[PDB]
């Protein structure tokens, strides 16, 4: 209860088994909400929508008990490359102000 | 306490008053007459009816909410876990910005 919030990073080389081992451990929780969201889904959209589709999952866990959610691929949300280096500082801002909010109050 | 309710009361328009007011006479009236199966008076026996502070706070706490904002929730989610004494610092910084507050206060 003194942590009502709580993260956690996974992490290796690609091709390791990652995304596989995160749907299991989510799965074996048995929580009323759970969801997985993925860039697979909102593939070729603009920033503002990135923005928009995160805004509205979250949205949603803070209307439960208690949740647990899945960012995978975290590298593909933000559109790293190499050279540059060039990416997308409005979707890392909305990701690093979102994994400091606690939820509403007993949730 | 009228006055006590006053003070508690901010940024109050007339029709939320009065309506707290209602409110309270409402649970009152609730207290002395339930059933379930079928609806029942409490046998016309409640004629010594008394409207306690209790009903008030009850209501003010989860029936009549100000439109115009309020900032108990933030200073609730800030200061989640209290403050705590480890070290003079603490106490230095407080006196610091007690100093602050009365030089703004009288410049
Ligand atoms: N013990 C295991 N650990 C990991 N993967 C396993 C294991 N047993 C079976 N697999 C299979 O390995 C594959 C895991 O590949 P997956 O794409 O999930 O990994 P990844 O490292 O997260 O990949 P990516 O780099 O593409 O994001 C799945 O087919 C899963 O069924």
């Amino acid at each position: 209860d003194r942590t009502p919030l709580v993260s956690v990073l996974l992490e290796g080389p690609p091709h390791s088994g990652k995304t596989a081992l995160a749907a299991k451990i989510a799965e074996e929780s048995n929580f009323p909400f759970i969801k997985i969201c993925s860039p697979d889904k909102m593939i070729g959209f603009s920033e503002t929508a990135k923005c928009q589709a995160m805004k509205k999952i979250f949205d949603d866990a803070y209307k439960s008990q208690l949740s647990c959610v899945v960012v995978d691929d975290i590298e593909r949300l933000l559109d790293y490359v190499p050279i540059g280096p060039r990416f997308s500082n409005l979707v890392l801002q909305a990701l690093l102000v979102l994994l400091k909010k606690a939820p509403p109050q007993g949730r | 306490d009228i006055k006590e309710l006053a003070v508690e009361t901010k940024n109050f328009s007339g029709a939320e008053l009065e309506g707290l007011v209602r409110a309270a006479q409402s649970t009152a009236m609730n207290r002395h007459i339930k059933a379930s199966t079928k609806v029942e008076v409490d046998m016309e026996k409640a004629e010594s009816l008394q409207v306690t502070r209790g009903d008030f706070l009850a209501s003010l706490e989860n029936d009549i909410k100000p439109a115009f904002g309020t900032n108990q929730e933030d200073y609730a989610s800030y200061i989640m876990n209290g403050i705590i004494k480890w070290g003079d610092p603490v106490t230095r910084v407080l006196d610091d910005g007690e100093l602050l507050v009365q030089q703004t206060k009288n410049s």
